[PDB]
RNA sequence: GCUAAACCUAGCCCCAAACCCCCACCUUACUACCACAACUUAGCCAAACCAUUUACAUAAAGUAUAGGCGAUAGAAAUUGAUGG
RNA sequence: UCAUAUAGAAGAACUAAUGUUAGUAUAAGUAACAUGAAAACAUUCUCCUCCGCAUAAGCCUGCGUCAGAUCUGACAAUUAACAG
């Protein structure tokens, strides 16, 4: 079994450099990305990450 | 509210199509035909992980190593934060020291 | 008061962020070059 | 359903063309020619006095 | 401070506003003292023919056989153009049989074109 | 001579006009230089009226009488352009076996793309154009990354394209 | 099934054969039978 | 009773294979038409500061070796290689 | 695999991160905004302005007609002697 699922981390989702707003001055939650998990259209915190291999061998007497 | 109404088509399942009344064929070649083969041969799939495993640090490392060479440039690019990434966390965070 | 920093100017526009400007130098053709990838259909002011 | 043909081993000896650019380095040459003679005797082709 | 309308000889200063052309070809060129000099050779005489007695129309009928696409092609045209004089001559050194080596002592040159539809 | 910028008088306001057939290419091939010539400008006149009622109507509030003819027109016309081009193009092959009649180039634009250059015919020759050379029609190293992800760009959309018409074939024989 | 206009040219017309192959152009052959003279010659010019 | 609530596919992700593609436009780009030139990654980051230092097939081997002999770094000889 | 059960898997469970996106509330029908007078819709009257007209710069059809509404579509236009 490969498992071919891939979702993209925090930093492989296009944009999100900047800094949405400053840290004190408004009084919205802080926040230094608009791609985090938390936010809408972000990245999966921990999601299947690129093709896994499961392959594992018995001893051939079993 | 945040649940259907009306009922799913129904997926129906041929559990005699050709996929499945053969699956696990030729999973002892290795036993059965004097050890020509060996069974992670015929694991079709991709060139770096035909018969390995690992984390997903190893995994990367892998990539990079066998392909590293015939990947995109941005996806090229990826694979080297992610393993920066990932070194300096299993190698510096977590419970366990 | 503050807020009226654009005067605009046709001029100026078309010197100091033109076609002709960015060509004219590496720096330019770069800037060209990322806008023509990013799929812009406004590369030059 | 008949089950495919089983998966057999490459037969005789593996000439892989030298003009190619994906044939790595390390099949071409003296030792791998010598491996094939080594392992399947005067049909591999690779006359001895090179070993 | 708009930049995807297309720019043309409505939207600068003076200047701009002058220089832009509008896709209109020259005839001329300017003098001393902003004066315009037309040329009567660059401006194109139209060449339309006696129309008088002429027996078709914009349109043809629905009376009409159809007929097979066949563009006329280099061979095609070598065929009955000069070929069979060839043949007739071939019964008992190419220029005499319409070929023309150099197109500088023609008016019409063939390529480059240096002539108009 | 103004008064031919439009039908008949007998044919106005009549919401139905009866036309041939556009002449065909194969019809126009059998037809004399001069006889096209003269075609060509009867054409001419025809299209110049269709597009006066045409705008009439379109000012008038009105739909246009049987507009099936400025189409023909422009067909017609279009295969008046072949026939003549076609000929051109032949005697061109026999006397100098050009292909294009427009002199060009292939070149390299400043950003690597290759291009086709088209030539514009000027007076001086081209080392003393002083606009001429400041063309760059050469690559410098810079661009040479950008000349890749480009090609990868690309590749991208045609693997989707490829892949997804290869799903919508499963789907299609799953029904 | 269909009987032409005063715009539609008959069949006599619209199926006669009048062109008999040559080696000139429309503009070099209509120049001569329009009997328009031109006799400079142009000169040369440097695509690029 | 309103507001709503519901739906499927348009497409996409990861693989495999195969090496991919008329006119105008560097002047104020999309303007028919006149006399110079291109050719060592620093540092965030670890050492709980920081200053030398700090990573970018399988096996041999995390061995030899390097290192405020700290944090860490690290070979080779040889071995053999259409799908979800 | 039975065809809800036995297993194998995994983006596997939200009363709370001034979380993010969308919906609707509360403060609230509250704060705030606007149209000189009469009429016969032609007109007359009262009052006000450092304002108005043009070029330049800027903008690019942004109260012209018609037809649909309470803004949408179609049609029309700005004619070089002034300026470049
Ligand atoms: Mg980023
Ligand atoms: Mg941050
Ligand atoms: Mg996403
Ligand atoms: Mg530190
Ligand atoms: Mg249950
Ligand atoms: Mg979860
Ligand atoms: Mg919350
Ligand atoms: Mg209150
Ligand atoms: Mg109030
Ligand atoms: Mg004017
Ligand atoms: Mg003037």
């Amino acid at each position: 079994r490969i498992s071919y699922a891939k979702t993209k981390t925090r930093a492989e989702v296009r944009g999100g450099g900047r800094k949405p707003w400053p840290q004190k001055g408004t009084g919205r939650a802080r926040h230094g990305s608009i791609r985090s998990p938390l936010w809408r259209g972000g990245g999966v915190a921990h999601g299947p990450r690129g093709p896994t291999s499961y392959y594992y061998m018995l001893p051939m007497k079993v | 509210i945040g649940i259907r109404l009306t009922l799913p088509p129904p997926k129906v399942v041929d559990r005699w199509n050709e996929k499945r009344a053969m699956f696990g064929v030729y999973d002892n070649i290795g036993i059965l035909g004097n050890f020509e083969k060996h069974p992670k041969e015929l694991i079709r799939g991709p060139i770096w992980l035909r018969g390995w495993k690992g984390n997903e640090l190893q995994r990367c490392i892998r990539k990079r190593k066998m392909v590293g060479s015939r990947m995109f440039a941005d996806d090229l690019h990826n694979l080297n934060k992610r393993i920066r990434y990932l070194y300096k966390h299993f190698n510096r965070h977590g419970k366990f020291r | 008061a503050r807020g009226n920093e654009y005067q605009p100017s046709n001029i100026k526009r078309k010197n100091k962020h033109g076609w002709v400007r960015r060509l004219s130098t590496p720096a330019g053709v770069q800037v060209i070059l990322r806008r023509m990838l990013k799929g812009r259909k406004s590369l030059s002011h | 359903y008949r089950a495919r043909p089983p998966p057999r081993r490459r037969p005789g000896p593996r000439w892989p063309d030298p003009e190619d650019l994906l044939t790595p380095r390390w099949q071409l040459g003296p030792r791998y020619a010598a491996k094939q003679f080594a392992r399947y005797g005067a049909a591999s082709g690779v006359v001895p006095g090179s070993l | 401070a708009d930049r995807m309308s297309k720019w043309t000889s409505k939207r600068g200063p003076r200047s701009f506003r002058g220089r832009k052309g509008r896709g209109a070809k020259g005839i001329g060129f300017l003098t001393s003292g902003w004066r315009f000099v037309q040329i009567k050779e660059m401006v194109p005489e139209f060449v339309v023919p006696d129309l008088t007695g002429f027996k078709l129309k914009p349109y043809v009928s629905y009376l009409a056989p159809e007929s097979e696409e066949t563009p006329l092609t280099a061979a095609q045209l070598f065929s009955e153009a000069v070929a069979p004089a060839i043949e007739k001559d071939f019964k008992d050194n190419l220029e005499k049989y319409g070929f023309e080596p150099t197109q500088e002592g023609k008016l019409f040159q063939l390529y480059p074109r240096n002539f108009l539809r | 001579g103004l008064e031919e910028f439009f039908d008949d008088p007998k044919n106005w306001g009549q919401e139905k006009v009866k036309s041939g057939a556009a002449w065909t290419c194969q019809q126009l091939r059998n037809k004399s230089n001069e006889d096209l010539h003269k075609l060509w400008y009867v054409l001419l006149k025809e299209r110049n009226m269709l597009l006066t009622l045409e705008q009439e109507a379109k000012r008038q509030r009105l739909p246009m009488p049987s507009p099936e003819r400025l189409d023909k027109v422009v067909d017609s016309m279009d295969a008046l352009d072949k026939v003549v081009q076609e000929r051109e193009d032949a005697l061109r092959l026999l006397q100098t076996g050009q292909e294009r009649a427009r002199p060009g180039a292939w070149r390299r634009d400043i950003f690597g793309r290759i291009i086709w250059h088209k030539f514009k015919q000027w007076v001086i020759p081209w080392h003393l154009n002083k606009r001429y050379n400041r063309k760059r029609f050469f690559a410098l190293p810079y661009v040479d990354h950008f000349l890749r992800l480009e090609r990868e760009k690309r590749a991208r959309i045609k693997a989707r394209k490829e892949n997804l018409e290869r799903k919508k074939a499963k789907i299609l024989l799953k029904k | 099934t269909w009987i032409d206009g005063p715009k539609d040219t008959s069949v006599e017309d619209a199926l006669e054969r009048t062109y008999v192959p040559c080696l000139k152009t429309l503009q070099e052959e209509v120049m001569e039978a329009m009997g328009i003279k031109e006799t400079r010659k142009y000169k040369k010019v440097y695509w690029y």
